[PDB]
């Protein structure tokens, strides 16, 4: 669990 | 043999992705111009990371099946490599060819920034080591996708797909060692072994952040979750 990272990887 | 026009491709399509970091002489005049404290430095260095780690994911996720990989294991790779592609990119920046006196300047102010003794050594010991391996933007930037896309990270599940990202990159930077430098056909393995000198940095990334020279170390969000701190 690493919002942030996961949020950059995932979003576009 | 030369690269072949798919490796020509690939090659030109991961540098594209790679120009997209901050230019190397908008950080090496940010030092030079004028000297800062170290709780100064220690600032500059979380926002440094901060953009560092935000333009790796992108440049990561550009990276050929990168996505294709399971979830988790994408995680485990950005979390293994982050700090070691930042020592690695500082390694590039310090290596830049600057007018005569400014290298000397930069690494002085450097070793004034605050990091503890321990470290600076180890440090600049990597830098001159790197600098002498007389890299292209070319060779930098596969080496970085190289370390990202390593098979031998903790916690990956499945080494296998990992390693089947890492091989095309292999071969192109091996291209590259034999076209720009056939003079030195030891240069290849020597990337290689700088990489096993870059892993043991990463060990220590977490506590040679701790010892900066200063009262409280705070560090944002996203610094807490790439590097082990907090
Ligand atoms: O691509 C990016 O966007 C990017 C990547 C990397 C850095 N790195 C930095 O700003 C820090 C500063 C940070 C401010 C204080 C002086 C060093 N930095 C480190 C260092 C030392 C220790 C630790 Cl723990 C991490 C790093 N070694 C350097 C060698 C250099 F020649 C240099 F110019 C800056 C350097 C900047 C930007």
């Amino acid at each position: 669990d690493h919002q942030l990272l996961r949020y950059l990887l995932d979003k576009d | 043999m030369e690269l072949t026009p798919d490796q020509q491709t690939l090659l030109h399509f991961i540098m594209d992705s790679y120009n997209k970091q901050r230019m190397p002489q908008e950080i090496t005049n940010k030092i030079l111009k004028e000297a800062f404290s170290a709780e100064e430095n220690f600032l500059i260095l979380t926002e440094m990371a901060t953009n560092h780690v935000q333009v790796l994911v992108e440049f990561t996720k550009k990276l050929p099946g990168f996505q294709t990989l399971d979830h988790e294991d994408q995680i485990a790779l950005l979390k293994g490599s982050a700090v070691e592609a930042m020592f690695l990119r500082s390694a590039e920046i310090f290596n830049k060819k600057l007018p005569s006196g400014h290298s000397d300047l930069l690494e002085a102010r450097i070793r004034n920034s605050g990091i503890s003794d321990e470290y600076i050594t180890p440090m600049f010991s990597f830098y001159k080591s790197i600098g002498e391996l007389k890299m292209t933007q070319e060779e930098y930037a596969l080496l970085t996708a190289i370390v990202i896309l390593s098979p031998d990270r903790q916690y990956i599940k499945d080494r296998e797909a990992v390693e089947k990202l890492q091989e095309p990159l292999l071969d192109v930077l091996q291209k590259l060692c034999k076209i720009h430098q056939p003079e030195n056909p030891q240069h290849f393995a020597c990337l290689l072994g700088r990489l096993t000198e870059l892993r043991t940095f990463n060990h220590h990334h977490a506590e040679m952040l701790m010892s900066w020279r200063v009262n409280d170390h705070k560090f944002t969000p996203l610094l807490c979750e790439i590097w082990d701190v907090q």
